[PDB]
DNA sequence: AGGTAGTCACAGCTGATTGCGCTG
DNA sequence: AGCGCAATCAGCTGTGACTACCT
């Protein structure tokens, strides 16, 4: 039988009257039921992650001049890559991005593997005006990525993302041997095609554990990149995976004190123009080297300079707040004022924390579970 | 699961049944209940065999008396092995779903070379000598002399099979050819002889077309096996061609030289009955008279015997006795081997054919050769003209002969090409979650000039440039494999020469590798191997071949192999050599078949047969193009199989190269997304 | 002084004519 | 220069509003 060939639904039978006017009570119940439309979690997916050393390979062949994506594939690809780099560094604190451009059967390492987003964005903007010629070489790009990532620590997840526009690749040697070597090296390879499905990309993605997708339009391209942003699930505990990193305090210099010492920034020292000789900035806790941008690994002593708030922003996932016990107002024989907003409790349901047994209204409960991520009573 | 047909339940290994399979089962059950022949057309090479075998087994279980013997004649040995393994899988499914065995036997039949255990004959590559060596090793005289136990090397598998293998039967257990060989070698028996003994006590059996189309072996292999039996010819789109070739023989200088060389040896052996000893001597000069005659053609199917009875003045009666003399005089002469002896047998076969079959045949002498026409080469061939003769002895001996293939679009021409009484007129078009093929016809090029491969325009530079441009900018959109079929080798080489002359073949090379299929078997095989290895990785490849070649049907382009199939012009058979025109005249004055209609039917049959090999499996998908404006006309589109007609929308019937490329890009982009089951 | 059937523009369909193409 | 597919004209009709004549 069919669902719609039976009896027609009467959704208006829910409302009923006993005292001629209880519709106000019904609409109050409906308004209360309208709230709490979430699961008390902003993400609700992967609550953790792992250090990812991701390499992004961009096709630089003549096929990038095609106008499937306005204005051409290269410009849309680089714009979406800038967006992807920004989002990936936003959602991954201690990750690194490398960019490889393959052209004329050779692969050029456009950018070193590091955690600076500004350098990658500047490199992409510079590469916007590149010359699209020749044919891509997946073998050379994968060889460069494997050579770079072979010496990386085992606990980090090694990933390669390939943007393959051209349907043909030139390999100076057998590629399936390289795929076997990558599989033995536990390097994940993901490919996002632009024209159509290529067998070698499917085999590579299946064997290395990655995913192979083909772009339908620019929105689908952005969706695939956004999916690639998310970190992979992390095993319980592998080994002593740790890392020596510093937390450079942003100590600026004021001439009101006698210790106002101007210093050139190491990052700005490599620029053609005059480096910024500002009063202060981020001083390395180990060698007192000065940097302006974070997170940037120290050039001198090799220490990783990260920002503590960036690491702390993900701490609420480790310790989620347990849902408060929903209690009807009549059954709660205690105070009738919310502990968070001091407002009078007039809702039919009152939420009580399991730890401190305090009183929270619906709005304060939603705010605590969604945004605050901490019980105000438990803090005291 | 158990599929509930209108009057029976049939077990099927696969739980899900496509609507095409269900309708096919309905039609086949209707035909079996109708006790008549039929013709079927399905688009899937795989999944048809399992359904056919399942319905056959269900019908045998329900009606053991109505159906007793099943024949599954196919084209080659890979089809035999795949249908045998599918039958084995079906039997395993039945055993695991029922729990008790059944007394059903299924065996595969092939030549002596396929089924032999002696290591002294396997390494050699002479298919015409293996049978002779097998006969020499074991025969009636060998059996007679084995009583005295003569000390001489001979085959001994039969000498054990006749005393031990003729009593123990094999009621249950279907055996493949390798299984038959293993049983023969473990029991010391010949696989061929045990197959000959066990075909009588068997349920199903599979072999090639030649064991039923050729009268010289059909009687030996099938004489009184079963009065009421079911036979099916899967992949029989070219049944007429093989039927014609069944009664076609050729003669050349080498054949007559071999005959005159071996007649002296025969006479020397004889001088160490008389009705043929002097009969065979003077037959050579009558046919060598045509060697010295410098004439274009002589045709006299009824008057050939009249002319024979004048130069040598021989009666017609002794000619028909050659067939019965072959099995008698040769075994008494104790021929050591059939090497240097086959032309003598083929001369007797030709004499018997011309003496008996003279109503629908024609004799043609062709003094022409490729690249060396007139040096010394009067070629005499007894070309058959009617396809009904090779199919008569099976329609009257069977009840439900079924003709099925992937290309049987016109069901009104096969019943009149060969004497047939169809009662089905049934076709089936596959359905999937998405359209797995994108057929389209490309007419004029970017210059709005037709790319028709017309004879007057074959040498035109504009059409060659348009073909090259189509192959170039098509090779940049379809990845990992393109198969292009040309009308003929001469046109193919002349087009690639022009492409090389211009700076256009380099642009095709830098996209995909170019591989050219030639007449050499080893070169073709190695080219196919390197094409496959280039398609495996991302390099891509192009397979340039001919529609009427051994590679068009010898291989199947499964998914990721040949995503696009390109037809450069309508493949029309050569009207020269005065062989096709004789058949055209015979069909014109006998079956009232229009010459243009038959030529278009043959062209479209070949085009569809070579373009439908890119879709093997539900998940497989492929691009199909037709690079000729003549395809756009309705009289040729209507000859395409129904599973391609509905996917060929009227939007793309004359679109140029650019719009064809755009359609291909959209199709390939939309076919790469994940789907469901 | 007021109102309805021709009439024009623009499109559709089906029913025939009638005019160009039709094999290596 | 005989067939056959395809382009083309005739006849009727739908949609919408404009307009001439007279009880
Ligand atoms: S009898 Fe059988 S085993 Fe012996 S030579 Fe002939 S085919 Fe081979
Ligand atoms: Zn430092
Ligand atoms: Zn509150
Ligand atoms: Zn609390």
């Amino acid at each position: 039988t069919k669902r719609w060939e039976g009896g027609y639904e009467r959704t208006w039978e829910i409302l009923k009257e006993d005292e001629s006017g209880s519709l106000k009570a019904t609409i109050e119940d409906i308004l209360f039921k309208a709230k709490r439309k979430r699961v008390f979690e902003h993400h609700g997916q992967v609550r953790l992650g792992m250090m990812r050393h991701l390499y992004v390979v961009v096709d630089g062949s003549r096929t990038m001049e095609d106008q499937d994506l306005k204005p051409n594939r290269l410009t849309c690809t680089l714009k979406l890559l800038e967006y992807f780099v920004e989002e990936y560094f936003d959602q991954n604190p201690i990750s690194q991005i490398g960019i490889i451009v393959t052209k004329s059967k050779r692969a050029e390492k456009l950018t070193e593997l590091s955690g600076n987003p500004r350098k990658h964005i500047t490199s992409l903007k510079k590469a916007v005006d590149m010359t699209c010629h020749g044919e891509p070489s997946l073998y050379n790009s994968l060889s460069i990525a494997m050579q770079t990532l072979k010496h990386m620590p085992g606990h980090t997840s090694r990933e390669v993302l390939i943007i393959f526009s051209s349907l043909t690749t030139c390999d100076p040697s057998n590629i399936y041997d390289l795929i076997k070597t990558l599989k033995a090296a536990k390097i994940r390879v993901s490919v996002i095609g632009l024209s159509a499905e290529v067998r070698v990309c499917t085999v590579l993605a299946r064997e290395t554990g990655g995913t192979y997708h083909v772009i339908l339009d620019e929105s689908h391209y952005k969706e695939l990149l956004t999916h690639h942003v998310s970190p992979p699930p992390a095993s319980s505990s592998s080994e002593c995976s740790l890392i020596r990193m510093g937390f450079p305090q942003h100590t600026i210099a004021s001439l009101s004190d006698q210790d106002a010492k101007p210093s050139f920034s190491m990052a700005h020292l490599d620029g053609n123009t005059e480096p910024g000789l500002t009063l202060g900035g981020y001083f390395c806790p180990q060698c007192r080297a000065k940097y302006c941008e974070l997170p940037v690994e120290c050039k001198i002593c090799g220490l990783t300079l990260v920002s503590a708030p960036h690491l702390a922003r993900s701490y609420h996932h480790l310790f989620p707040l347990d849902a408060f016990q929903e209690i009807p107002l009549e059954e709660y024989n205690g105070e009738r004022f919310c502990y968070g907003c001091q407002g009078e409790l007039k809702d039919q349901h009152v939420y009580v924390c399991a730890v401190c047994q305090n009183v929270f209204c619906v709005d304060c409960d939603v705010f605590v579970h969604d945004s605050l991520h901490c019980c105000p009573g438990c803090i005291h | 699961m158990k599929l509930n047909v209108d009057g029976l339940l049939v077990y099927f290994p696969y739980d899900y049944i496509y609507p095409e399979q269900f309708s096919y089962m309905r039609e086949l059950k209707r035909t079996l209940d109708a006790k008549g022949h039929g013709v079927l057309e399905m688009p899937s090479g795989t999944g048809k065999t399992v359904s056919l075998l399942a319905l056959i087994m269900a019908y045998q279980r329900a009606y053991p008396l109505e159906v007793t013997k099943l024949i599954y004649c196919s084209r080659t040995v890979p089809e035999i092995e795949k249908v045998i393994e599918e039958l084995r899988k079906l039997l395993n499914f039945y055993e695991k779903q029922e729990g008790e065995k059944l007394p059903f036997l299924g065996l595969a039949l092939s030549s002596r070379k396929n089924l032999c255990i002696h290591p002294e004959v396997t390494p050699l590559r002479f298919g015409k000598d293996v049978d002779g060596k097998c006969h020499s090793l074991t025969a009636s005289y060998v059996r007679a002399q084995y009583q005295h136990d003569t000390s001489l090397p001979h085959c001994r598998f039969y000498e054990e099979f006749d005393a031990h293998g003729r009593e123990v039967p094999l009621p249950a257990g279907i055996y493949n050819l390798d299984d038959l060989k293993a049983l023969g070698r473990r029991q010391g028996w010949c696989p061929y002889f045990l197959a000959r003994y066990s075909i009588l006590h068997a349920n199903v059996v599979v072999y090639s077309y030649h064991y039923l189309l050729d009268p010289k072996i059909a009687d030996l292999v099938s004489k009184e096996l079963a009065r009421k039996a079911v036979v099916v010819f899967d992949e029989a789109h070219n049944i007429d061609n093989v039927c014609i070739d069944s009664m076609s023989v050729n003669l050349t200088r080498r054949t007559l030289d071999r005959c005159q060389g071996n007649l002296e040896t025969l006479q020397k052996t004889v001088l160490r009955a008389e009705h043929f000893l002097g009969f065979l001597r003077r037959l050579l000069e009558y046919v060598k008279w045509r060697l010295r005659v410098q004439h274009v053609v002589q045709e006299s199917p009824p008057a050939f015997l009249s002319g024979l009875a004048q130069r040598v003045c021989i009666q017609r009666k002794p000619l028909r006795f050659c067939a019965e003399r072959l099995r008698s005089l040769l075994h008494t002469l104790e021929i050591t081997d059939l090497a240097d002896f086959s032309p003598l047998t083929l001369l007797a076969n030709f004499a018997t054919l011309v003496s008996t079959y003279a109503k629908g045949f024609t004799i043609i002498i062709e003094p022409f050769d490729d690249r060396t026409p007139t040096i010394a080469n009067p070629i005499l061939h007894f070309s058959c003209m009617d396809a009904s003769l090779a199919i008569k002895p099976v329609f009257e001996r069977f009840q439900s002969v079924i003709i099925t293939s992937g290309t049987l679009s016109p069901l009104d021409i096969y019943p009149k090409i060969l004497d047939f009484h169809p009662v089905t007129m049934a076709t089936f078009t596959m359905t999937l979650a998405r359209v797995c093929l994108c057929p389209m016809i490309i007419g004029r090029g970017n210059d709005q000039v037709a790319i028709s491969s017309k004879f007057e325009t074959r040498e035109d530079i504009a059409v060659i440039r348009n073909y090259g441009n189509l192959l170039l900018e098509m090779s940049a959109v379809v990845p990992d494999g393109i198969v292009a079929f040309f009308t003929s080798y001469q046109y193919m080489e002349s087009t690639v020469a022009s492409w090389y002359e211009q700076g256009i073949l380099e642009n095709i090379q830098r996209n995909k590798l170019l591989f050219i299929e030639t007449q050499d078997g080893a070169e073709t095989s190695v080219a196919l191997e390197k094409y496959q290895e280039a398609c495996e990785n991302g390099r891509g490849a192009i397979l340039l071949s001919v529609a009427r070649g051994k590679v068009s049907e010898g291989i199947d382009f499964v998914h990721h192999y040949g995503r696009a199939v390109i037809m450069f012009g309508v493949p029309y058979v050569y009207t020269q050599s005065r062989i096709l025109k004789a058949r055209l005249e015979y069909l014109r004055d006998q079956f009232q078949i229009r010459e243009n209609d038959f030529l278009t039917f043959d062209a479209m049959r070949h085009a569809a047969q070579c373009v439908g090999r890119a879709i093997r499996g539900k998940t497989d998908y492929g691009l199909m193009v037709f690079a000729d404006k003549r395809f756009a006309r309705g009289d040729k589109r209507g000859k395409l199989p129904r599973w391609i007609q509905e996917h060929l929308t009227d939007a793309n019937l004359n679109l140029t190269v650019d719009e064809g490329v755009q359609v291909a890009k959209y199709f390939l982009r939309q076919m790469a997304q994940p789907f469901h089951r």
